[PDB]
RNA sequence: UUGCCGUUGCUAUGGC
RNA sequence: UACAGUGAAACUGCGAAGGCUCAUUAAAUCAGUUAUCGUUUAUUUGAUAGUUCCAUGGUAUAACUGUGGUAAU
RNA sequence: UUGAUGAAAUAACUUUUCGAAUCGCAUGGCCUUGUGCUGGCGAUGGUUCAUUCAAAUUUCUGCCCUAUCAACUUUCGAUGGUAGGAUAGUGGCCUACCAUGGUUUCAACGGGUAACGGGGAAUAAGGGUUCGAUUCCGGAGAGGGAGCCUGAGAAACGGCUACCACAUCCAAGGAAGGCAGCAGGCCAAAUUACCCAAUCCUAAUUCAGGGAGGUAGUGACAAUAAAUAACGAUACAG
């Protein structure tokens, strides 16, 4: 099954944060599913799923592991003040669209 | 005459006599082992690459650690990858056969002229070669 | 897959190229928006069409 | 050095490490339960229990931060023992006998998921929380037993016709299991999680044995490369520790003025501490080596001695005593005992080897780390030591230790071992103090 | 109990010179829920001086955990229930002069948070709570009056009409 | 592009930031993005480095001071809230730009080499330093290149750390920006080439230029700390 | 103290 | 029932703040460097304003309306 | 024998600037019987000085051959003083008068290419030993010279006045921008679509931007590693 591994993790408290590498196992899966494995780290550690995210996901050649960039919040607030509208719009729940035109 | 700053007089090149002859001599009689990997893990493209180079692997070592020390994949810039992969890929698959470059035994370069004999510490008196013996 | 699109892309052009002269000028116009073609694929279309040297026949 | 001796990015570097966080697993330390000398030899409690099982194979022990060892036989059993009681035998709490009736009905990969074995258990681990013990063997699978009801909750197959297992180790503290399989393979398994992390490859004889501490390393020894490695498995790299004992430059040694010669195998290991560890080889040799050095630190040639002459009557079949003592060639056939049990106890100055010699070495390394000493021997186990562990009670300035270890009367893989000079199958337990 | 996990985690997380000095005071005072409940008097003495000191950065991990003591013990605070609306008006009114989206985020966080945590073991909440909250009622604010109705809103909503009426029986001398 | 002091790798980007005006130099100054961002790695990027300076946690010169390219030089004293990350930051031996980790004690004050003492305008005593501490009436023995003590609460010169014989130097200019020791010789000329020479480990000497050097303390007992290793 | 068989302890050993 | 939300046209604050072709300049181009008490310097940053005899100051003009000219801005 | 203040106050010009018509946090104090006195606090104001950045002048330092280039410089003053002008100011930078200066064989002045190449201008790349990363070729111009204005910075890429031509509207009276410009080609004439996410810059900004930057698509020069099958059985024939 997917097992998951933190590493070097470090305290941000000046984003209000803590932030890490991700060693994803998958033995013969197809990759990491990423809201999956965002629950699994929510569990993990204390919870705050809406302000845990994972973004720098890159698979090895020939499946077995993955690397990522992990980094959990306190704080939803704050994860909605400092995550930015690109992540935000992939996982958590800001929006922005633009009057594209010229 | 007057005082100027130079980070090319202080600066770290240590390039110029780097020889993979010198580093290899001094990896086999080193006595402190070497760190090699898992013996499937260096191969790359399923074998369409090298195994890969030394001078690879630890150049991908500083990217991936660089990777995780301040958290930024790279990029597709294209005039640069458009020399420098294009041209890394050819001559390692020209040179670098079965993970082992050969490329150091058909190339111009004077291994005593930059990296033994050396030219601070010359020894050019008599004295000086006395002493620096005894 | 746009992959296979240049696939068939290829595949039509060397076939149009064996059948006219080498060098004939194969234009892909896409999908149609709101009842035409792209305006810009039929300007550059018809600026192929502005020169083309019609050269004299025999009948 | 100067009055500024400062480096910018250094400084940078340990400020972003005291940044981090875990100082947890990460321990580097070194030796420090320096308690070789500290405690007595000739005065241990040797009670061994002759048990009704032929062939035992490997004891796995626990303490937490009551207290249960495990037994694993030739005969298919695990039998689990309450040891809490320092000073008695060990108490049988369950057998668990597999047999015929856990072979596959298929003869493919994929589905050995039978709740049992059916041949040559091999090696056990019982894991730092206690809730589970793994065991395996020559039927390609890892089995989890729980331990308040020793059922097999999980059966995990190593997947391929040659994936014997041969060695088990948790890391301390932890619920992650290596596992050192004879594919040349090192399996990883998260054991709470029933997971496989990492396989990884790299050993050029079967990979006969295994052994970890508090940090993600692991130390492994295969059986004929005559090499050992070390693990670095989120790395997923390694340090090849060759051997490099010439017979013909230790007689030149000896000839400045003799049976010591070459290495056939290198058999066990035990990791002392995050920066060395011992390898036991099959002339006898025991090694101790850095993390800084391709070759040994220390050599002890012969420890546990030569084999017996093979006797006159029994060489060749001649009438005369002249010819039958002829055809002994002298000393060209005298082979020592292999070391083929060792066991340290973790960060400390005492480590235990064990053969059929007989008798037990207790050993203690230097205080410098750059050799060793036999302190005394325990004579109170007649046969092959197939696992040599120590479990310890007691606050840090006085102790008590036994050493369970198992004894039978053929080596764990292969037979291959006559002259049974009167072995027993069963459990040593030697009680040593202070 | 999960009480020194929290801190702990709190402590790993957000760390300062106020947060410095309650862990030094009180570093054996996270763990053994039944020996903190019963010293907690000391630790409400500690949390009254860092109250009194106010500190920017080391304010929601203390007052959470003060919230947290509150819950965790949620019969035993009767005494410095008292001290704990005097130095959490006191903090909030600091806070109001200071005025920042966070200090009235945790102003409110932690009153809510000490109202769901008082307002189930009480039916004598409504005459003891507006002795100290006639203070509370009328201080030509815009909002605290707002606080104080919202507040009263749940102590008369989570109690008897047997029990409001004694409290509007009472409140009425008091009225006019 | 990019200069040598702050210790841009070359895997930074593209363009490197430009520091705006502010108290220090262009060559003497990293400003708080290459500072928070990628030296000791509090942000990630434009985007959160922009976000923590909205958020307002620094302390550099004891006052918020809200920009990226804000130049903070030479030993401006950096001072974070949050586990009460102090910094004063000096040159290392090559050049770069070192951070040594100091208290709130030692981030209570920092120094500033005199510039000049001029007579201006109603007869006041005036001193500007390098981060242009315009502080009023000290002793009229300010001397050139003299040190004042700076009270970063206020700004009045609470002491005065002399330019003269016997002093415990510091040096940003000539082939040797930042190195202590500064007892083999004073060799004063009248413009070029005229310094008080550096000893070495093995008490070397070294030549440098004047207004290219200040005095940090006295040789055995500076209280403005530096690091070690 | 067990697969048995024996010396047994009223607990140790030795033969498969 | 003197202002109240969207709100077609104007001013304002800001924006475009840095790019093609042609003849061939030898420390005069360019770089490092000293100085500017010989000097211009918005911005950043640090300091820094004491002369009153016998309840708050006038229209000119946009937008807005209205009449028109011109093929037409 | 040492030690110290220490070798802008006055008499006037001038179409002379201001001593708050900015906002916020705070009901708060004292009985002058009512906004009677309000009064604690912060940013922007605002003169001058300093600082940053930038600009221009200034001494010095930096690979060609150079004498069939040996004399140069007073033929845009040549070299210097004194004074005026104007400059941001010093300054023969322009003007009067005065001196006959000033350089060079220790190489003045004067003549080149591989000055599409060079000057460390600089990234270096762990073997390519001058190929191999980047700043600038020189200075202009917005049809051509001429004259003005704007701004912290301009002799403005995007401002005005007259002349000289190339040019479009046209009701033949009468208004302009400029496109005499640039991207293409002499059997590949389609790049000109997506974002400010990373970098950097401005910003009134817990917003906006930026064709600077970044991303995608075609445009073959057969330059590079695979496949187009592997493993059996049986029968028949010589």
């Amino acid at each position: 099954a997917v097992t998951i591994r933190t590493r070097k993790v470090i305290s941000n408290p000046l984003l209000a944060r803590k932030q890490f590498v991700v060693d994803v196992l998958h033995p013969n899966r197809a990759n990491v599913s990423k809201d999956e494995l965002r629950e699994k780290l929510a569990e993990v550690y204390k919870a705050e799923k809406d302000a845990v995210s994972v973004f720098g996901f890159r698979t090895q050649f020939g499946g077995g592991k993955s690397v990522g960039f992990g980094l959990v919040y306190n704080s939803v607030a704050e994860a909605k003040k400092f995550e930015p509208t690109y992540r935000l719009v992939r996982y958590g729940l800001a929006e922005k669209v633009e009057k594209a035109s010229r | 005459f007057e005082d100027r700053f130079d980070a090319r007089e202080h600066k770290d090149r240590s390039n110029k006599s780097r020889m993979q002859a010198m580093e290899e001599y001094i990896r086999e009689s080193s006595d402190q082992p070497d760190w090699s990997a898992s013996i499937g893990a260096d191969i790359v493209n399923h074998g369409r690459g090298g195994i890969k180079s030394l001078r690879d692997t630890e150049k991908e070592r500083r990217v991936t650690s660089f990777e995780e020390d301040n958290f930024t994949r790279l990029n597709i810039t294209n005039k640069a990858e458009k020399r420098k992969q294009k041209q890394r890929e050819r001559n390692a698959r020209m040179n670098v056969i079965g993970g082992e470059d050969f490329g150091i035994f058909s190339s111009k370069r004077k291994l005593e002229d930059s990296t033994s004999r050396r030219g601070a510490k010359k020894t050019r008196s008599a004295w000086d070669r006395a002493q620096r013996r005894l | 897959s746009q992959s296979t699109l240049r696939a068939s892309k290829k595949r039509l052009k060397h076939r149009f190229w064996t059948e006219v002269y080498q060098g004939a000028k194969l234009f892909y116009l896409s999908g149609v928006i709101n009842g035409r073609y792209p305006d810009r694929e039929i300007l550059n279309l018809s600026r192929f069409i502005s020169v083309m040297k019609f050269r004299p026949l025999k009948w | 050095d100067e009055y500024n001796n400062f480096d910018a990015g250094d400084l940078d570097k340990d400020i972003i490490a005291s940044r981090l966080k875990e100082d947890v697993a990460e321990q580097q330390g070194r030796v420090f339960r320096y308690f070789g000398d500290k405690l007595l030899i000739s005065e241990a409690k040797q009670s061994f229990t002759r048990v009704g099982e032929n062939n035992l194979t490997c004891i796995s022990c626990f303490q937490p931060v009551r207290l249960f060892a495990y037994t694993v036989s030739k005969d298919l059993q695990l039998t689990k023992y309450d040891i809490t009681d320092f000073s008695k035998r060990p108490k049988k709490l369950k057998y668990a006998k597999g047999g015929a009736k856990y072979i596959p009905t298929s003869k493919h990969e994929y589905e050995n998921t039978t709740e049992g074995h059916y041949d040559e258990i091999l090696t056990v681990a019982a894991s730092p929380d206690g809730k589970y013990v793994v065991t395996g063997g020559r039927d390609r699978k890892l089995i989890v037993w729980s331990t308040e009801s020793l059922s097999p909750v999980k059966v995990i197959p190593t997947k391929d016709r040659r994936g014997e297992v041969l060695s088990l180790a948790f890391r301390k503290n932890s619920d992650q299991l290596y596992a050192s399989c004879a594919d040349f393979k090192i399996r990883t398994y998260s054991i709470n999680q029933f997971s496989q992390l990492e396989i990884l490859y790299g050993h050029h004889d079967i990979v006969e044995d295994i052994s970890a501490l508090a940090m993600e390393r692991c130390v492994t020894v295969g059986a004929r490369d005559r090499t050992a490695m070390l693990w670095k498995i989120p790395d997923e790299t390694r340090l090849t520790f060759r051997g490099g004992d010439e017979p013909q430059k230790l007689l030149r040694r000896w000839m400045k003025e003799p049976l010591f010669f070459c290495e056939g195998s290198i058999d066990v290991v035990s990791m002392v501490d995050d920066f060395h560890f011992i390898t036991g080889s099959d002339n006898g040799n025991i090694c101790l080596w850095s993390l800084a050095k391709k070759k040994p630190i220390f050599t002890e040639r012969i420890a546990h001695g030569i084999l017996p002459e093979p006797s006159f009557n029994d060489i060749s079949g001649e009438t005369d005593e002249e010819l039958r003592k002829r055809q002994l060639q002298g000393k060209k056939l005298l082979q020592p005992f292999w070391i083929t049990s060792l066991y340290a106890i973790p960060y400390s100055n005492v480590f235990i080897s064990g053969s059929w010699s007989g008798s037990l070495k207790v050993w203690k390394i230097s205080d410098n780390l750059r050799s060793f000493e036999l302190l005394g021997e325990l004579s109170g186990a007649k046969g092959v030591v197939t696992k040599i562990q120590v479990v310890e009670s007691g606050k840090h300035g006085k102790e008590k230790f036994r050493i369970l270890a198992s004894i039978a009367k053929e080596h764990r893989l292969g037979r291959w071992i006559a002259n049974v000079s009167g072995a027993r199958n069963g459990i040593y337990s030697a009680v040593i103090d202070q | 109990s999960h009480f020194l996990a929290s801190f702990d985690q709190w402590k790993e997380i957000n760390l300062s010179a106020k947060f410095t000095e309650f862990a030094a005071e009180i570093e054996h005072d996270v763990q053994t829920l039944p020996q903190i409940l019963y010293h907690d008097k000391k630790i409400f003495n500690s949390l009254v001086s860092f109250i009194n000191f106010h500190d920017e950065f080391s304010l929601q991990p203390l007052l959470d955990l003060l919230a947290q003591f509150c819950h965790d013990l949620g019969p035993d605070f009767l005494k410095f229930y008292e001290e704990a609306i005097k130095t959490l008006i006191n903090l909030l009114d600091a806070a109001i002069e200071f005025e920042s989206s966070n200090v009235f985020e945790w102003g409110f966080n932690c009153l809510a948070y000490i109202f769901k945590y008082l307002s189930k073991f009480l039916v004598k909440k409504l005459v003891l709570t507006c002795d100290l909250l006639i203070p509370l009622l009328s201080h030509s604010k815009e909002y605290l009056s707002r606080f104080s109705a919202e507040a009263l809103s749940f102590l008369v909503r989570k109690c008897p009409v047997s029990n409001l009426r004694e409290f509007v029986r009472s409140v009425f001398e008091k009225l006019e | 592009a990019a200069p040598h002091h702050w210790l841009l790798d070359k895997l930074s980007g593209c363009y490197a930031p430009r520091p705006s005006a502010g108290p220090h130099k262009l060559r003497e100054s990293l400003p708080l993005i290459v500072f928070l961002r990628n030296r000791l790695k509090y942000a990630l990027n434009g985007r959160e480095v922009k976000a923590i300076l909205m958020q307002r946690h620094v302390k550099v010169d004891g006052k918020v001071r809200t920009d990226t390219t804000y130049p903070a030089g030479f030993m401006d004293v950096i001072t974070l809230d949050a586990t009460n990350e102090n910094f004063r930051l000096v040159y290392d031996v090559k050049g770069r730009f070192a951070v040594h980790r100091i208290t709130d004690e030692e981030a209570s004050y920092k120094l500033g080499k005199v510039k000049k003492v001029q007579l201006g305008k109603k007869g006041v005593p005036y001193v500007v330093t390098h981060d242009g501490r315009t502080i009023r009436y000290p002793d009229p023995n300010i001397k050139v290149n003299d040190t004042v003590k700076i009270d970063l609460a206020s700004g009045k010169i609470t002491d005065f750390i002399k330019f003269d014989a016997g002093k415990l130097v510091y040096v940003t200019g000539g082939r040797n920006l930042g190195r202590i020791g500064t007892i083999v010789h004073k060799e004063r000329h009248d413009g070029g080439f005229d310094l008080v020479h550096i000893k070495d480990s093995l008490d070397n000497t070294f030549v440098t230029r004047l207004n290219n050097v200040f005095v940090i303390g006295e040789q055995g007992k500076p209280y403005i700390s530096l690091p070690k290793g």
